């Protein structure tokens, strides 16, 4: 069970990648 | 012509690039280069004959440049056994002299001559925007390329042939009377697969299909620099290149790299046209000789190398190859495309023929085999033979291993000056090559991101 | 279908895990003699399918075989084996296989996710005939036995370096419960197999015999770790009787 | 105004917010194709019969791996160089068998990796740079093209190539020092040099950078917000950071000129991972570290020991236990 | 439990050379034996007793005077397929 | 300048005629067949096989000769390794006839160098 | 302590005679050791067979006894199988064959007696000498 584990922490950080990359917080010049 | 960095731009570390627009020191630069090219050849053939034993293999001898002059049949008899010393001297006489010819001429257009050519001739004035005249320059070179390779098949047909490892009784050197003419054949070595058992054009296993290969590359080379004498480039080729001098200079580094790597390959794996009796025998020669050696060492003790079965299930000396060829077994089963004259007498249709094996080996096939197994491209870098787990009493590095490894690094190493001078090229017939203007920053004129 | 095909024909196609056939039908007979031997030049075997016997939940369910497809690629088949044909006093023909490639180590995938790696050989096979022969036709029919040994041999080495002859007796990465697993010692014993070789094209001008297999035999026990499995092969045969 | 040219707007547009590009046209499918296989075949391959001897090694997570143990586990030996994609297995569970998932991951990769370096210079020709970043990024895909590729063609097998795994890579490096004593090489050393040195130096400059900033916020929040995007002055003094560090070594030691500090910064670990890269692809060819054992001999002749044969007795240690069911023959030819 | 190999090195087999099972590299400690009338011995096994080795067909005077004259370091045991299958008497993997 | 084969002479001789001799006598018992039942494979793996010491004897045969009976045994060896190159090259394609022709002209040529041997 | 007389001292024959080297001599066997037979003969195996390899124990079990000088010197010119009943002259480099053996053709006499000098003394300064390849 511990394959469930292993997913899940290896989706956790791809899914960050996902959103830091998709949704960052937009650099604007001022 | 600027000689100091704020008269061109340029500091001392690249102070080369101050010869982009002088053409005249430019050829100085080249022919002194040259002059240092033949130099090399004709001292290190000088180096390599002084410290020649010739009743000793060539291959122990850390000899790059005697095998490959006997390879062009020069000095040589059967199975390589050097007969004569006179040539390879000569050889190394011949370069020597002529590099010195060609530094006096190198130094004089680099230090004397005119700084740019334009304002003295036509012909040899060359402006890199002048699409006509580099085309010219590239015909000019492209003949004299076709000559040379007419120069070698010239040497393999009519004046004493080339060093044939795969020629009966034995490689030697013989003459090559019927080269293979068929554009099927040459030029489907250009489309085989650069893969195992395939092998591109490293699989090129005889000498009349490269001399072949040479005959077209020399009718092709001419035709092509016949074309570029008497054409400009074309709309899509003008649309498509940059014409500048660093950007031809980076196309030649891409060509450089490409073949440097492909040199690589093909000392590595070739035994045709860099035959073991020189060379020494390629990783999968020296792999599959192990393998043979203790097949017979075994079957001379009365073991049943056909149904001896290993500790793994597979057959300890003969297995199949995923095709199902009859292949040497352990490790070795990697190297089972491996070609190589003293092997193919014991191989049938089907593979390695249990017939052959039983009755058919021969004492100088096992002394090769030895010989070989003995002289796998395996060395320290302090030349120490063997695996690295050996003591310090053999001084062996394979020349196959020395020349392999050489010209990938500089295969590399001209693919990363290619993407330097490409990138450069690009971004200063572009303009951008000194920096972003401030005023003109083309990325505060850009919609942002998100 | 290869006779004259040089071995640059054949490398890479797969065809050397092909054995030849024959020319044509030529429904003919090798005459044989009472009492003598012939010899056997190049006996192949090609294996063409393959089945593994289930061993359900059950203890009195029929046990059923479930064909398997072969992981490994074109590196199952027998070639170059040499033997004899005995003919006997009574009639009957005795074919005894000395040598060659007598071997494949196979694996075949089950339904379920089973590799079950075997040990396909033909190894010291003895097998007879219904006396009352006279001559090598279609209804010759080699029945026997053939040895198969241990898929892993006695040198071969475990993940945790136990063997026969070399490793360790014990699980080291283990140190208080080393003695404790039923793997710690291995055994490479000899299995037997049945073979049934029947003879179903002749050629008479050349004495060229071929026809069809049916071999039963167990699987790799893994050095003695699980029971093995049994395993049935179909496929084709061909041989040179030397007349 | 063609529907071609329009295309070749929107491929070479810079307002795309990931930048395609030619180079990003080939990449993008190799990398989406390497990813999804490297991803599959991590969770859930079956074992591979990576020596080509008939014992499969179970590299998924699926079949008893943890994310450490883990790896797509490099093709058969029986392979060797052998181009071996999935039409050329008689079914998908051969192909799994076989180490096919390896050579897909791996040629998909390279071709990415490789257009990933097209388009990095792609990107900076189009928004006006200068263009060697991708010089820069041919350092680790030089690295990553010896132990994928250079080192299988080397030795004749793609098995012998780096597994696409943690405890994999970690064998591959305790086969290659028992092998080619790549320790003793001195290219590994420049490599290691560049490796240390790149975080030395990356170390010093962020210190100095940070050690010298501008006071431009309270104590209270980020010194970080110091700094705003797209400022045109400097965030900190290199004037001081320069008297800082020519008094900390001397004055000569240190730059003043931001200029060849970056030029600094970018050339040493990139030229030490080149010639790492090129270590290990001329072990590729077996021109292997130092071998310096028995170098020192007594005057009678016995061998006195150095660290170079602790060295070796480690080595061989290595080497006699590796693939301890794939040699039949005494010596390890390649 | 041990293994079948170690039973038979409990045995007389771990003691001297068994004409049975032990490998062709054992016989190199008895002068003009390996290689030939080694293998001879190991292509003529199994041998019931340790003198039907002097009934080997093939056997010169100089093969029997030397087979006579070391008779003392020889034993037989029971055949066994652990050291015999795929012809480890020849080749064991030891080198 | 011994002009006549010296007692010690044809002892030096017998090192390298030996496996000229087995040459000779397995061309005269195996080629014949295998290019009769049009075995190429087999004609090719003979002649670079246990023909594949045949240069380097027979040369060293004729350098180890008479002083005067050098240059006759070089050119018909000569002639003798030119037919087996033209007889593999033969086998290669495939050709009965011209494999035939050329095993012929090597045996004669073979025959000669034998008679050129004292 | 120095490379002394004691070391250099190895058996001559079968009967009990014994040569003392030189440290010439000793340097030249070395030399030519290095040269033409560490590439089979490193650290005293065999790479091609180790059955056969160059230790003490090897050279005492030949048949005859190959621990002498005079007997490395006859296998020098005259190789044998181990127990003596074959003809390796073909198989083994010789000084008798110098046709398919061109690496051994100018070693004198003297140059052999000092190569089996060292394979004599070899032994005694390397204890792995003669063990497994991998050892
Ligand atoms: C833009 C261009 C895009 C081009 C794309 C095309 C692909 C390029 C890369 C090819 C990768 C091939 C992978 C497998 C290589 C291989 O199996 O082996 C290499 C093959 C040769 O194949 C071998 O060829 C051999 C041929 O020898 C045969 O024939 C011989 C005849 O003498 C002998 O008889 C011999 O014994 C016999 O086996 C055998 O067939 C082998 O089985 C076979 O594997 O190379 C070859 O064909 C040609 C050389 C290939 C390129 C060399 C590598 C270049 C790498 C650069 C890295 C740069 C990094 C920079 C970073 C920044
Ligand atoms: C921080 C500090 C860093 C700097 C530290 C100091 C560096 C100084 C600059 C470099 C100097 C290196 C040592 C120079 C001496 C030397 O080299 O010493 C070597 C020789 C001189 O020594 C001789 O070296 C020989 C080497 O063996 C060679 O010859 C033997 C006997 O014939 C064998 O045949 C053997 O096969 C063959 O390899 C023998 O050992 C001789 O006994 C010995 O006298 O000089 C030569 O050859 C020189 C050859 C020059 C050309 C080299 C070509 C390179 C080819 C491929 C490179 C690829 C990859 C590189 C990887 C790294
Ligand atoms: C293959 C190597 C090579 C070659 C052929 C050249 C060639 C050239 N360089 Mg150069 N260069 C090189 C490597 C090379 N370089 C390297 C490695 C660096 C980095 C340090 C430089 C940095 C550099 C700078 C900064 C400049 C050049 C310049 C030049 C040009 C003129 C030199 C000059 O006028 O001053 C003359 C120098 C001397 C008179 C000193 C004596 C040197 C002589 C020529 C030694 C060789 C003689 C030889 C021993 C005799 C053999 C002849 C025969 C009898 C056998 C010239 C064509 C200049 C230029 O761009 O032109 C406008 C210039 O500004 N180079
Ligand atoms: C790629 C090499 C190359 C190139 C393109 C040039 C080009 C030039 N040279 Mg130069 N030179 C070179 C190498 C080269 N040279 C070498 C190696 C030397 C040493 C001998 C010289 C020494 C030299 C001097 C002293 C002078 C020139 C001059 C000139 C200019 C006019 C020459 C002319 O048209 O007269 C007509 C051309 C001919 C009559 C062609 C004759 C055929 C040649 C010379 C012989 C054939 C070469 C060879 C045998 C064939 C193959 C080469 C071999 C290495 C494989 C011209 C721009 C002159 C100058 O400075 O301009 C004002 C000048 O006085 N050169
Ligand atoms: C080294 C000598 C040399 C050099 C420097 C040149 C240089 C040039 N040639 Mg020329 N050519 C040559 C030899 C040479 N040629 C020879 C020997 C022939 C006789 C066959 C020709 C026949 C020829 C013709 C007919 C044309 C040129 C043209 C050109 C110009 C542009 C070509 C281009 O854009 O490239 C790039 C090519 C492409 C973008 C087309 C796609 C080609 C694919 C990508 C190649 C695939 C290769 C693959 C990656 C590697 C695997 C190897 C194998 C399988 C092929 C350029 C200045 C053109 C021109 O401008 O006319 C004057 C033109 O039409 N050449
Ligand atoms: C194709 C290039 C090449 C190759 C394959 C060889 C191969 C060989 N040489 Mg040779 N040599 C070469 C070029 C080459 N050489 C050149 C250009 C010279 C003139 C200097 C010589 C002068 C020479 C001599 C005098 C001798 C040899 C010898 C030998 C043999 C033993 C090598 C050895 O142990 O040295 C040691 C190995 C090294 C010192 C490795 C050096 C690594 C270099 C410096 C890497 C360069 C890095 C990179 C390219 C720098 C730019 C990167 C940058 C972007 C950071 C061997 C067969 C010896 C021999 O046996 O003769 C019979 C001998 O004594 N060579
Ligand atoms: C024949 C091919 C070729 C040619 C004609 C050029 C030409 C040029 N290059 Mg280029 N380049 C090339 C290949 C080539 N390059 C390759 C293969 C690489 C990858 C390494 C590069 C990377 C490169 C860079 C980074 C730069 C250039 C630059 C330049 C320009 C000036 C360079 C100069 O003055 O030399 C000066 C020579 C030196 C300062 C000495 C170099 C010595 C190196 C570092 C070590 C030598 C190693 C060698 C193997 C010997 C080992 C010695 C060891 C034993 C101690 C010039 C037009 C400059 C430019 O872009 O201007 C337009 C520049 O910045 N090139
Ligand atoms: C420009 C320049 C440069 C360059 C230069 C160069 C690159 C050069 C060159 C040059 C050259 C390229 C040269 C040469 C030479 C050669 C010679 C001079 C020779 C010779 C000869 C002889 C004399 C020989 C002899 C002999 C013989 C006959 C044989 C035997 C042995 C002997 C050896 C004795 C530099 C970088 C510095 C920088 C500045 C500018
Ligand atoms: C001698 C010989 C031979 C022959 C060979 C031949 C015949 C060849 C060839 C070849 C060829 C004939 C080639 C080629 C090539 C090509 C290339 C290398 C290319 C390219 C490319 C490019 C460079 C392009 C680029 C681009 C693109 C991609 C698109 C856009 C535009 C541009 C331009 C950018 C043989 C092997 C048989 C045998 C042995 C020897
Ligand atoms: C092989 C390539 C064959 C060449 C094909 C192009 C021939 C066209 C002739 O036209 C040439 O090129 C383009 C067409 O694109 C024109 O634009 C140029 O002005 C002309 O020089
Ligand atoms: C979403 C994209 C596609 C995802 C990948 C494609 C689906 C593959 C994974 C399906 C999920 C798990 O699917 C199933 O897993 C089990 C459990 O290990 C595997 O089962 C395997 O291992 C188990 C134990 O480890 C054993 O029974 C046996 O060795 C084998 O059957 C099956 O072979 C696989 O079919
Ligand atoms: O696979 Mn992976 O590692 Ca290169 O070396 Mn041989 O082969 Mn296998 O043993 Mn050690
Ligand atoms: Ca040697
Ligand atoms: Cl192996
Ligand atoms: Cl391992």
């Amino acid at each position: 069970m511990e394959s469930v584990a292993y997913i899940l922490v290896l989706t956790m950080a791809l899914a960050v990648l996902f959103f830091a990359i998709a949704f960052r917080e937009p650099p604007r010049i001022e | 012509g600027g000689r100091d960095l704020p008269s061109t731009g340029f500091a001392w570390w690249s102070g080369n690039a101050r010869l982009i627009n002088l053409s005249g020191k430019l050829l100085g630069a080249h022919v002194a280069h040259a002059g240092l090219i033949v130099f090399w050849a004709g001292a290190m053939t000088l180096f390599e004959v002084a410290h020649f034993i010739p009743e000793k293999p060539m291959y122990e001898q850390g000899l790059i440049l005697l095998p490959h002059i006997a390879t062009l049949g020069w000095g040589v008899g059967p199975a390589g056994e050097v007969t004569d010393i006179f040539p390879f001297f000569v050889v190394g006489v011949l370069h020597l002299i002529s590099s010195a010819v060609l530094g006096l001429g190198g130094i004089y257009h680099a230090l004397r001559g005119p700084e740019v050519l334009e304002e003295y001739s036509s012909f040899f004035g060359y402006d890199w925007k002048d699409k006509n005249q580099m085309t010219n320059i590239i015909g000019y070179h492209l003949i004299l390329l076709g000559c040379g390779a007419l120069l070698l098949v010239f040497k393999a047909m009519f004046f004493g042939g080339v060093y044939d490892t795969w020629a009966p009784g034995g490689g030697d050197v013989r003459v090559i009377t019927n080269p293979t003419l068929n554009p099927a054949i040459i030029f489907g070595y250009l489309l085989k697969a650069p893969f195992g058992g395939e092998g591109w054009i490293i699989s090129v296993n005889n000498m009349e299909d490269i001399i072949g290969g040479h005959i077209w590359i020399g009718l092709i080379c001419i035709s092509g620099g016949i074309w570029h004498i008497l054409t400009k480039p074309f709309g899509w080729a003008r649309r498509a290149l940059i014409w500048s001098g660093e950007a031809y200079l980076s196309y030649s580094l891409g060509a450089l790299s490409l073949m440097g790597f492909i040199a690589s390959v093909f000392v590595w794996f070739n035994n045709t046209a860099y035959p073991s009796e020189f060379y020494g025998p390629t990783g999968m020669e020296a792999s599959q000789s192990q393998a043979f050696t203790f097949l017979v060492r075994d079957q001379r003790l009365g073991a049943n190398i056909a149904s001896a079965q290993g500790p793994t299930g597979l057959g300890k000396y003969l297995m199949r190859s995923p095709s199902g060829e009859i292949i040497f077994g352990g490790e070795t089963m990697r190297f089972w495309d491996f070609r190589g004259p003293w092997l193919e007498p014991l191989r049938g249709p089907n593979g390695l023929d249990l017939d052959k094996l039983r009755n058919d080996i021969q004492p100088w096939q096992v002394r090769r085999a030895a010989e070989y197994m003995t002289h796998a491209p395996l060395g320290s870098l302090n030349s120490v033979g063997g695996v690295i787990t050996d003591v310090n009493s053999f001084n062996y590095v394979s020349p196959r291993a020395w020349l392999a490894t050489s010209h990938f690094v500089l295969g590399f190493f001209f693919l990363v000056g290619h993407l330097w001078h490409a990138g450069r090229a690009r971004a200063a017939a572009a303009g951008f090559e000194k920096g972003i203007d401030r005023e003109t920053e083309p990325t505060l004129f850009m919609p942002d991101l998100d | 279908d290869k006779s004259q095909l040089t071995y640059d024909d054949i490398v890479n196609t797969g065809l050397a895990n092909v054995c030849p056939e024959i020319s044509s039908f030529t429904r003919g007979t090798i005459e044989v003699e009472p009492n003598t031997k012939y010899f056997v030049s190049d006996f192949c075997m090609e294996p063409q399918e393959y089945f593994v016997k289930e061993e359900p939940v059950n203890k009195r369910q029929k046990a059923e075989y479930v064909k398997g497809k072969v992981l490994t690629r074109q590196t199952t088949s027998l070639e170059q084996i040499r033997g004899s044909i005995a003919v006997g006093a009574d009639g009957t023909l005795t074919f005894k296989e000395k040598d060659g490639i007598d071997f494949q180590p196979i694996t075949v995938l089950l339904p379920g996710g089973e590799e079950v790696p075997f040990f396909f050989t033909v190894k010291n096979f003895t097998g007879t005939t219904e006396p009352g022969f006279t001559s090598i036709n279609s209804s010759t029919d080699f029945v026997g036995d053939f040895n198969v040994p241990s898929y892993r041999g006695a040198g071969f080495l475990d993940p945790k370096a136990r063997g026969l002859y070399t490793g360790y007796d014990n699980a080291v990465a283990l140190p208080s419960a080393a003695d404790k697993f039923r793997t710690n010692k291995k055994e490479t014993p000899l299995g037997k197999g049945t073979l049934s070789l029947q003879v179903t094209q002749v050629d008479g001008s050349t004495g060229e015999i071929a026809g069809i297999f049916e071999s039963e035999q167990p699987s790799d026990t893994d050095l003695g770790a699980k029971e093995p499995l049994d395993v049935k092969v179909r496929g084709i045969f061909y041989g040179r009787v030397d007349t | 105004a063609s529907l071609w040219e329009q295309f070749c707007q929107w491929v070479t547009s810079t307002n795309n917010r990931i930048y395609v590009g030619w180079f990003g046209t080939l990449m993008i499918p190799t990398l989406l194709t390497a990813t999804t296989c490297f991803i599959i075949a991590f969770i859930a391959a079956p074992p591979v019969d990576i020596d080509g001897i008939r014992e499969p090694v179970a590299g998924s997570l699926l079949y008893g791996n943890n994310i450490i143990s883990g790896a797509v586990v490099p093709s058969s030996n029986a392979i060797g160089l052998h181009f071996y994609p999935i039409w050329e297995a008689a079914s998908l569970d051969e192909w799994l068998y076989n180490g096919g998932p390896y050579q897909l991951v791996v040629f998909h990769f390279l071709i990415g990796i490789f257009c990933y370096m097209g388009r990095q210079w792609e990107l900076s020709y189009r928004l006006g740079m200068r263009p060697w970043i991708c010089v820069a990024y041919s350092a680790p895909v030089s690295a990553a093209t010896a132990v994928f590729l250079i080192y299988p063609i080397g030795q004749g097998s793609f098995s012998e190539g780096m597994p696409l795994g943690i405890s994999g890579t970690f064998n591959f490096m305790i086969v290659f020092q028992a092998e080619h004593n790549i320790l003793m090489h001195p290219f590994h050393m420049l490599g290691v040099a560049g490796v240390f040195g790149g975080s030395l130096f990356s170390a010093m400059h962020g210190s100095l950078v940070t050690s010298s900033l501008v006071r431009e916020t309270t104590e209270v929040e980020s010194q970080n917000y110091g700094y705003k995007f797209g400022q045109e002055e400097e965030t900190y003094n290199i004037v001081a950071a320069h008297g800082y560090f020519g008094r900390l070594i001397f004055q000569y030691a240190s730059f003043n000129n931001s200029r060849s500090l970056h030029f600094f910064l970018g050339a040493w670990p990139v030229i030490g991972i080149w010639f790492t890269a090129m270590g290990v692809s001329t072990m590729a060819f077996n021109l292997n570290g130092f071998n310096f054992n028995q170098s020192i001999l007594d005057s009678q002749g016995r061998v006195i020991g150095t660290w170079a044969d602790v060295l070796n007795r480690a080595n061989i240690g290595f080497e006699v236990m590796h693939e301890r069911n794939a040699h039949n023959f005494p010596l390890d030819l390649a | 439990e041990l293994n079948a190999v170690d039973a038979k090195l409990t045995t007389d087999f771990g003691q001297k050379i068994d004409l049975n099972n032990s490998d062709i590299r054992d016989f190199r400690g008895l002068r003009g034996f390996y290689p030939n009338l080694a293998s001879e011995i190991i292509k003529n096994a199994p041998y019931d007793t340790v003198e039907e080795v002097l009934d080997i067909p093939g056997l010169s005077e100089t093969q029997k005077s030397r087979l006579e004259a070391n008779l003392g370091s020889f034993t037989v045991t029971e055949p066994s397929i652990e050291l015999t299958s795929g012809d480890d008497r020849i080749n064991p993997g030891v080198y | 300048i011994p002009t006549t084969y010296s007692p010690e002479k044809i002892a030096q001789l017998q090192v390298y005629v030996n496996p000229i001799a087995v040459a000779r006598d397995g061309m005269e018992k195996r080629l014949q067949g295998l290019i009769a039942d049009q075995n190429w494979v087999d004609t090719q793996t003979y002649i670079h096989g246990p023909l594949g010491q045949l240069r380097r004897d027979m040369l060293g045969l004729a350098s180890s000769l008479l002083p005067k009976d050098q240059d006759k045994a070089k050119t018909l060896a000569k002639e003798v390794f030119g037919h087996l190159e033209r007889l593999d090259a033969a086998a290669k394609d495939r050709n009965g006839s011209q494999a035939k022709i050329q095993y012929q002209e090597a045996l004669a040529d073979f025959d000669s160098f034998l008679n050129l041997l004292p | 302590v120095e490379l002394t007389e004691s070391t250099r001292t190895i058996p001559l024959d079968e009967a009990g005679g014994t040569t003392t080297l030189t440290a010439r001599q000793f340097t030249n066997g070395q030399k030519i050791f290095v040269d033409t037979c560490t590439q089979c003969h490193l650290q005293g195996k065999t790479k091609t067979n180790n059955n056969v390899s160059l230790g003490l124990a090897d050279l005492a079990g030949a048949e005859p006894r190959r621990d002498n000088v005079l007997a490395l010197v006859e296998f020098l010119k005259n190789p044998k199988s181990y127990d003596g009943e074959d003809d390796y002259s073909e198989l083994h480099p010789n000084i008798s064959r110098p046709d398919i053996y061109p690496e051994m053709r100018n070693y004198t006499e003297d140059d052999i007696f000092d190569v089996a000098g060292y394979t004599l003394i070899a032994p005694k300064l390397d204890e792995r000498w003669g063990g497994t390849i991998y050892f």
